[PDB]
């Protein structure tokens, strides 16, 4: 939220990211350019290692 | 076939019982409804349960002062310290307060206040001192804040001291309305009590002594070390912290309303449609505060079961010798001490422990020449050599006569 | 305290807003309640007299939160007290204040110091001890309560009275009865 | 009488009169008010029970106590220190009061102590002469043998 909160502890309900679950990689190089359609499913996180 | 003991030794142990719990208030309109007076005029348009929960509570706090008052107040005249602190050999240092030192408290109770730590040294919290540390989330604060407060014990930590201190002097000196008797000889009388003669004691004395001081030197060096011994008091302390902070903790609730803050409903509702919701809260939160009323109920009733006992305790261990089986200690039941401690006492009993058992051939009476000559109130015993009558307890052998038994 | 750009705002475990950003200047402001401290009021009753004394549990007077001065303000160990003669003379309680304090109406409120009780000093002597030569035959009088009043209630008759709808309605709630 | 003047509240409704509610609105929109108020009377009523069972378990406490009183002090002599009356106890004799139970308690009261030189034991010819449940103690003309008390 946008709420201002210190020392204290907040339990909330939300679409997260659930803890050691399996993340699929896809890797760029000269030999294999990979850009498929990827369903969106309920909302994503997105990481870029480059 | 029977076994008689040949030996004796003197162990000391501790009990600790809780007396009293803190005493607490609580301002239902700073609790319910803040400084809004729209929120407190609702709360009036409503209903008096306030009345009864502070009656409630207020009687709970009289009860813990009367707790106090039964444990400790059973000694009328109070008795100075001797200024000796020896006595026949035996030592009683430790046990009672020591000029040098300022505090009025003894030894053994200063660490048994080290051990158990408590919220609050003190009852005063000054509204500029909360203002200037926001910073840290101080608990008591967030107490006061929203309408619940703490009050101070009648009897200060001294005044039990100097009760303690009394009742042991008086122990020392005229035993349990003064006797006035030298220490080693009332501790020949507490023998004949166990059913061991006097002369056990005169021959041994020495070594009993050095047995008891020693003990006394075990139970120090026992407290200086940590331990779950005083748990108990501790148990008390965090259970009212606990129960205040979840009280405090409980107004982020909603009950069915919108929003938990008042604020918010009162600045973008209107009057009718925010009094649905705010009687809502009003609802939940005098619901909070009745559950917490009951809860301490009920933990006021098991604290005065214990205190009661502990007075029982006082009476029959500390005052007199006690024959009831374990009720001021393991064996054989000599003399006990108390000490006070944070919201309870400590009661440190005295005991005769016999060791060392030996086996006799054993005889119900004499046939002497087709007569029955009966023990009275001994057991012969064949040594070897000849018979011989003796105690149930610390095998003494004596030339067997007629005064010893009674024909029949 | 620290806002990010996005934080306009801030609240504490209560959900009370204890922090506010302000609009024209940026500069963090924190919010603390007005009502503060505890009070007691000491009455030797309505109809001996009007007189009262008020005690303030977190307020050291040697001041600024307290409604009024009277007359003798002076600090005991429980807190402030005002309307109350402080003597020196010890006494047998008539009304706990706290903190081994005590107050009794003397014709002025008075408080005092808590007397423990009787001073003596026993001697100690090696070679005597002190017995009695004559006896006494005392009579004391012990009360314990034994029973309370036995009672019952028709849920019906308390709620809803003699209305059927409001019965009905208790029937279509439930047996709690 | 606390139960009795608590019918006087509303607890969010329009009114605590029934009778208005019902003369003054239609089926539906008097069903709120009413369950409002149910709820309510019916929380007063709970709270009544639990407080009368607290107190009760206080009385049994007490019922007990005074049995074992009874028991121990009325129909015996006990040995118990402060039990049954403050000083040495003799006998006791119970009368009924409302709602309870009055002790008389008889006691024995020593008084008017004297100080006398005492002596653990006597060496007589170099041998041990111990007093066998008394103390030894110097009249003035020469040693005697005492109780503890009288
Ligand atoms: C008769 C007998 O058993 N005597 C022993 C004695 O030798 C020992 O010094 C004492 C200390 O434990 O215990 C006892
Ligand atoms: C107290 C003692 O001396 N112990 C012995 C024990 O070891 C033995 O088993 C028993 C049976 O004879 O007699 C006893
Ligand atoms: C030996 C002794 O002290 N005797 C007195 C006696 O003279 C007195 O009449 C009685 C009544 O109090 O108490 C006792
Ligand atoms: C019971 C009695 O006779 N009282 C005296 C007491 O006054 C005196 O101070 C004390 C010390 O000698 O001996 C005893
Ligand atoms: C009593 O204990 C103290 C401290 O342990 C010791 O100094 C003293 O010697 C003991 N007895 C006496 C009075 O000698
Ligand atoms: C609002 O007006 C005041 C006075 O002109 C000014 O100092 C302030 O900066 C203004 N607000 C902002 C955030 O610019
Ligand atoms: C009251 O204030 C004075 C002066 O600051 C201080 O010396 C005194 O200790 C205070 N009393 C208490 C108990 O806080």
């Amino acid at each position: 939220d946008e709420i201002f909160r210190s020392d204290t502890l907040y339990l909330t309900q939300d679409l997260f990211l659930p803890f050691y679950s399996n993340v699929t990689g896809f890797h760029t190089i000269n030999h294999t350019f990979d850009n498929p359609v990827i369903p969106f499913k309920d909302g994503i996180y997105f990481a870029a290692t480059e | 076939t029977i076994a008689i003991p040949t030996n004796f030794s003197i162990s000391i142990t501790t009990e600790v019982m809780p007396v009293s719990m803190a005493k607490t208030s609580v301002d239902c309109n700073m609790y319910i409804c803040g400084d809004s007076t729209e929120c407190a005029n609702l709360l009036l348009q409503y209903g008096s349960f306030c009345t009864q929960l502070n009656r409630a509570l207020s009687g709970i706090a009289a009860e813990q002062d009367r707790n106090t008052r039964e444990v400790f107040a059973q000694v009328k005249q109070m008795y100075k310290t001797p200024t000796l602190k020896y006595f026949g050999g035996f030592n009683f240092s430790q046990i009672l307060p020591d000029p040098l030192k300022p505090t009025k408290r003894s030894f053994i109770e200063d660490l048994l206040f080290n051990k158990v730590t408590l919220a609050d040294a003190g009852f005063m919290k000054q509204y500029g001192e909360c203002l200037g540390d926001i910073n840290a989330r101080d608990l008591i604060c967030a107490q006061k804040f929203n309408g619940l407060t703490v009050l101070p014990p009648l009897l200060t930590d001294d005044m039990i001291a100097a009760y303690t201190a009394a009742l042991v002097s008086g122990t020392a000196t005229a035993g349990w309305a003064a006797l006035q008797i030298p220490f080693a000889m009332q501790m020949a009388y507490r023998f004949n009590g166990i059913g061991v003669t006097q002369n056990v004691l005169y021959e041994n004395q020495k070594q009993i002594a050095n047995q008891f001081n020693k003990a006394i030197s075990q139970i120090q060096e026992s407290l200086t070390t940590t331990s779950t011994a005083l748990g108990k008091l501790q148990d008390v302390v965090n259970q009212n912290a606990q129960a205040l902070n979840t009280l405090v903790k409980q107004l982020s609730s909603n009950f069915g309303a919108i929003s938990s803050v008042l604020n918010d409903i009162l600045s973008r509702l209107d009057k009718v449609e925010a009094e649905v919701q705010i009687d809502r809260l009003i609802t939940g939160r005098l619901q909070s505060l009745q559950t917490y009323v009951t809860q301490q109920l009920i933990r006021a009733a098991e604290i005065r079961a214990s205190a009661n006992l502990a007075a029982t305790k006082m009476s029959e261990c500390v005052l007199g010798q006690s024959k009831r089986v374990d009720f001021c200690g393991k064996g054989y039941h000599l003399m006990s001490f108390p000490q006070a401690a944070p919201h309870g006492v400590v009661f440190l009993h005295v005991t005769y422990v016999p060791s060392q058992e030996r086996n006799f051939t054993t005889a119900p009476a004499i046939c002497h020449e087709g007569k029955a000559y009966f023990p009275r109130e001994g057991v012969f015993v064949f040594n070897g050599t000849s018979w011989f009558i003796t105690q149930r307890n610390f095998f003494s052998p004596q030339i067997i006569t007629t005064d010893n038994t009674f024909v029949s | 305290k620290r806002f990010q750009p996005f934080q306009q705002f801030g609240r504490d475990v209560s959900d009370f807003t204890d922090s506010v950003r302000d609009p024209k200047t940026s500069e963090i402001l924190d919010i603390s309640p007005c009502s503060f401290g505890g009070v007691s009021v000491i009455t030797p009753g309505t109809n001996a007299s009007s007189e009262v004394a008020v005690l303030y549990q977190d307020v050291n007077c040697t001041a600024w939160r307290i409604y009024s001065t009277g007359n003798n303000v002076f600090q005991t160990q429980a807190g402030c007290l005002i309307g109350a003669e402080h003597v020196d003379t010890s006494y047998e309680c008539d009304i706990p204040i706290g903190a081994g304090i005590c107050a009794s109406y003397h014709k002025s409120i008075v408080a005092y110091t808590m007397s423990l009780g009787a001073d003596s000093s026993i001697a100690y002597s090696n070679n005597t001890i002190a017995i009695p030569t004559n006896f006494s035959i005392s009579i004391t009088t012990e009360v314990m309560p034994v029973s309370m009043a036995k009672t019952s209630v028709d849920c019906n008759m308390y709620i809803c009275g003699d209305s059927t709808e409001c019965a009905n309605l208790l029937l279509q709630y439930g047996s709690f009865c």
